[PDB]
């Protein structure tokens, strides 16, 4: 199926700096062509995607050893996250301990550029042994 | 709760998107009547977890405010979402707060609830928590991530719904977790206020005991002795005077202590505040949250 | 409702008349002023509370070196002696052996001025090693 260009999106786990909670937010998102998210929450101008070479090496380096989900027989983001770390802790991807503070990482609320404004802007942020 | 009936009347093609006057499906049927075997059997053949009314009310939304743990726990994994706003924006895990529900919380914030999303006049669950006196709750919530500085579109903090209330254990964990002590409101109202003028005097002792400022004064000059004395608390008035409170501070209405209490004929506060205040029709009301679901 | 007004009433232990059994009978009470019970029986006038100089000193005195219950869960006066006298002992207040007549000398019968005409009258009493 496809052949016919496709809505990538890209998001990624930041913290807000009204309350400094973990969430994810949309950075840039591909129709045959990207366009990145500025802080001030407009859309840049679409541009070619050009790759670095450690993310490229590094793409291949996960994907080699990477855990795949083929035909999955899910409708919601929570079924995906539950199959998708329980494949995880089967292949020794992740140990079940970590299994709680990922899924509600990844369950957590997926925010776009509109209520970019709302909050106090994002920042980087990385998930702790609790989830903070 | 007639499984077998439900099997039937669905292979005969009944439509389960099919709302009642209320708004709803008959997956929030099974969510508000517990039956867990019935919203199986519906999730598995095809039905929203997340359909709504006009009201906004998902089948989580019933589920949570009818305390149907079974009906959560099952409606979570297949996609009833724990980000779902109702009408007063309002989410499953702001009725899990207000009720004291920990289990469903714990299962709400698991999959990824949020403890700061807002209603629409900026009430949080750590909020309906703190204002209903729910220790265990707060603590929890106060450990996946909320803000107990965060305040509403008023200005009130956690600690000014407590003040309101007057649950000593709830100001405990948010003075343990850093809140701040003197936060304010809009108009300068800060918790000291709000518990002079409510009459709550554990916590007005609580808060004198962590470093609350006894003389602060709001935008129109009022201070937690005016708001004790307009409002008759005989008690609040002596156990500021003890802990610094000035008298003969005027406010910029032009009204001390002492006259508010002469002028609304409070014989005992009056009593109190003759002997401390030296010879020399504006009411002050802390803001409230008028949210209800 | 952190803080009612108080209703205070003193009783002391005193010996009857009649029978010559001791007991707690209320001497005078505080609603706002003080009221003292008579021999004959009726409330005489209420008056401001003068105090000794002495009975302030041994106040003091008995104050500093107190045991204060505070938040005490309990709600019978059987169990409120019970306490008390335990930690008494605790705090070497009293001695073990003095514990059985000061609980027999507690629940004595708690009368009131009504039982002054039915009663001959009373008189003080000390309690002596035994609840005599």
């Amino acid at each position: 199926p496809g052949t016919h260009k496709v809505y990538v999106e890209l998001q990624e786990l930041v913290m807000d700096e009204k309350n400094q909670e973990l969430r994810w937010m949309e950075a840039a998102r591909w129709v045959q062509l990207e366009e990145n998210l500025g802080e001030n929450g407009a859309w840049g101008r679409p541009h070619l995607s050009h790759l670095t070479f450690w993310s490229l090496l590094e793409l291949r380096r996960v994907f080699t050893k990477g855990t795949v989900l083929l035909d999955l027989q899910e409708t919601s983001l929570a079924g995906v996250a539950n199959q998708l770390l329980d494949r995880f802790i089967f292949e020794d991807q992740i140990r079940p301990q970590d299994r709680e503070e990922l899924l509600r990482a990844l369950l957590l609320k997926h925010s776009h550029a509109g209520e970019l404004e709302a909050l106090g802007g994002v920042k980087p942020a990385v998930l702790t042994r609790s989830g903070d | 709760g007639h499984v077998e009936t439900v099997l039937a009347l669905l292979e005969k093609e009944a439509s389960q998107a099919c709302m009642t006057k209320k708004g709803f499906t008959p997956l929030h049927v099974a969510a508000k009547y517990g039956k867990v075997r019935v919203a199986e059997l519906l999730l598995e053949r095809d039905a929203h977890p997340n359909a709504a009314g006009k009201n906004g009310l998902t089948p989580l939304h019933v589920a949570v405010h009818h305390n149907n743990l079974d009906i959560v726990k099952l409606l979570l994994p297949r996609g009833g979402s724990p980000h779902s706003p109702a009408w007063n924006g309002y989410t499953p895990l702001h009725i899990a707060a207000k009720q004291n529900q920990v289990e469903v919380a714990r299962s709400l914030l698991q999959y990824g609830g949020s403890a700061n999303a807002e209603s629409v006049q900026g009430v949080t669950p750590l909020h309906l928590a703190a204002q209903e006196g729910h220790a265990e709750m707060v603590a929890l919530l106060l450990s996946k991530q909320a803000n107990g500085n965060l305040g509403n579109k008023s200005g009130l903090t956690p600690l000014h719904l407590v003040a309101q209330e007057g649950h000593v254990p709830v100001a405990d964990v948010l003075i343990k977790h850093g809140v701040m002590v003197d936060a304010t409101t809009r108009m300068g109202y800060t918790p000291l206020h709000v518990a002079s003028h409510y009459g709550n005097i554990k916590l007005v002792k609580f808060l004198l005991q962590h470093q609350a400022d006894v003389n602060a004064k709001t935008k129109l000059g009022y201070s937690p002795l005016h708001q004790a004395a307009q409002q008759g608390h005989t008690d609040i008035v002596t156990l500021l005077l003890k802990n610094g409170a000035s008298p003969n501070e005027v406010s910029s209405d032009g009204t001390t202590p002492l006259a508010i209490a002469k002028r609304l004929g409070y014989i005992s506060v009056t009593d109190v505040l003759k002997v401390v205040t030296d010879e020399t029709h504006r009411m002050s009301f802390p803001e409230t949250v008028d949210e209800i679901l």
